[PDB]
């Protein structure tokens, strides 16, 4: 089995040419901002928040990324915010969250995406305390496949964590937050994405590539199996200071083949890394670990989740946390336009 | 085992790729304050990695600050982008926070603060204001990075 069980280059093939076409022509103003109700909070960011709404002619719940122009402007991370909005309404894979549309005003950017009211894996992990390996196996072999994804259409997510990770209503992820999204050629500088998940490529400024994501999903696996994250601290230079060191211990319980696999994922010479080397992704889905993954099931979804959240109905949003609603209003004076001119 | 759990965010420094000109071609080494930096970063993080030649471009980016007295060198909520290091003065540290706003440390010709800066901008996490007339080092988080990409991007690589 392994590598062999789903044939996949002539899908990646079109994938790509559908993505290249995609990019290169978008959407503008698809939306109005006074044709949505902004029912709560779900999340605050740092150039915003997203909020869940209904629309009002159409009584459809999405949830809406906030961004307050000036600040991005102002903290000078405009380039990613436009790559968030335009590669994100680019892309198509099953475990990649969708955009409905977007549009902007005199102050914010407004992303519409398609609401997802499982919550954050996050959540549920720290309610749960800690997952199966089989559990746990289940999500990495849909962030394998995104990856994979993504990464043969040149993109680099460079933010893996539980926090961006959507369970649906059928327990499967649905990845969301394309901040850090961006298409890379060969490599790319930026220091970026979250703390205990950052790379040892990144923290030191060496210049990094697609490797980085495969060590995100080294540490992604383990925080699932393990509970918490394998480097952990008070300080976040603690934290550096640990990833760069690289060394990490397990916990007693965890099999022989997490350890195998997570030895090569968390690998500080990314020229050892798996997921970089000549079989690229394949010595992942070939590792001992991943072998009763049933890869072409867990494409199509045909797999029962271990999990699925307790569901209600229409705009349940109580597997969401609760945040400080802090209402918006546009303006009467455009703010940065020019410098946004794209989205 | 372990702790300290609770939603993480998303840390972000600037957008920046080098490949353009590299034009160019150091301030007042002081010598004996000199020793001070190359051993008060022989703790830093970002530091210890370097190569000497990185390590060397790195101490003359390091810019002069001087500051008398009831002053302030780092509000608690700024964004901020230079890393310092104390070289000579007095300064202490009000962690004004958590409701109230008391006192919480005393730097004295020694100690530094602000290396969470040189990778990333992030909220100043206390108030220093200076006990001084005292000389601080101070290092703009830009200046930095153009000297470690701009070195690292000649170096070849594996493809
Ligand atoms: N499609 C969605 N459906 C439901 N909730 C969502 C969706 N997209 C985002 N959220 C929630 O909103 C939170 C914040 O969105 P997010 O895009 O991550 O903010 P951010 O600006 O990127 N801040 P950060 O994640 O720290 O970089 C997420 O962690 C989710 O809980
Ligand atoms: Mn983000």
């Amino acid at each position: 089995k392994g590598s062999e069980q789903e044939s996949v280059k002539e899908f990646l093939a079109k994938a790509k040419e559908d993505f290249l076409k995609k990019w290169e022509t978008p959407s503008q103003n698809t939306a109005q901002l006074d044709q949505f109700d902004r029912i709560k909070t779900l999340g605050t960011g740092s150039f915003g928040r997203v909020m869940l709404v209904k629309h009002k002619e159409s009584g459809n719940h999405y949830a809406m990324k906030i961004l307050d122009k000036q600040k991005v402007v102002k903290l000078k991370q405009i380039e990613h915010t436009l790559n968030e909005k335009r590669i994100l309404q680019a892309v198509n894979f099953p475990f990649l969250v969708k955009l409905e549309f977007s549009f902007k005003d005199n102050s914010n950017l407004y992303m519409v995406m398609e609401y997802v009211a499982g919550g954050e894996m996050f959540s549920h992990l720290r309610r749960i305390g800690r997952f199966s390996e089989p559990h746990a196996r289940f999500y990495a072999a849909q962030i394998v496949l995104t990856f994979e994804y993504l990464h043969s259409l040149d993109l680099i997510y460079r933010d893996l964590k539980p926090e961006n990770l959507l369970i649906d209503q059928q327990g499967y992820i649905q990845v969301t937050d394309f901040g850090f999204a961006k298409r890379v050629k060969g490599r790319t500088w930026t220091l970026c994405g979250t703390p205990e998940y950052l790379a040892p490529e990144i923290i030191l400024s060496k210049g990094y590539n697609k490797a980085v994501d495969w060590w995100a999903l080294g540490v992604l696996i383990y925080e699932m199996a393990a509970g918490y994250p394998p480097f952990f601290a008070d300080q976040p230079i603690q934290i550096y200071e640990k990833i760069v060191s690289g060394k990490v211990r397990f916990p007693s319980h965890f099999s022989s083949d997490l350890k195998d696999l997570l030895r090569n994922l968390l690998q500080v010479d990314l020229t050892k890394r798996f997921g970089n080397l000549k079989n690229g992704v394949n010595d992942i889905k070939n590792h001992k670990w991943f072998a009763t993954t049933d890869w072409i099931a867990i494409y199509q979804r045909k797999v029962e989740a271990p999990f699925i959240p307790k569901f209600k109905g229409p705009g349940d949003t109580s597997n969401f946390d609760d945040y400080e609603e802090e209402e918006i209003r546009v303006s009467i004076n455009e703010k940065c336009g020019k410098e946004f001119t794209e989205f | 085992v372990i702790n300290r759990f609770t939603r993480r965010a998303s840390v972000c420094a600037e957008a920046y790729n080098p490949d353009e000109e590299e034009d160019d071609a150091i301030h007042p080494k002081t010598d004996d304050q000199r020793n001070r930096l190359q051993e008060a970063c022989k703790d830093i993080l970002l530091f210890k990695n370097l190569d000497p030649e990185q390590m060397s471009q790195v101490l003359d980016a390091m810019f002069e600050k001087l500051v008398k007295e009831g002053e302030h060198v780092i509000d608690q909520g700024d964004d901020g982008d230079n890393f310092y290091v104390i070289d000579r003065g007095t300064f202490d540290i009000y962690v004004k926070c958590d409701g109230v706003g008391r006192c919480v440390g005393n730097y004295d010709n020694r100690g530094s603060f602000g290396e969470l800066a040189l990778m990333y901008n992030t909220p100043r996490a206390a108030t220093i204001t200076a006990t001084s007339p005292g000389a601080l080092w101070g290092l703009d988080r830009v200046t930095f990075r153009r000297i470690i990409v701009k070195n690292n991007a000649k170096k070849r690589k594996m493809y």
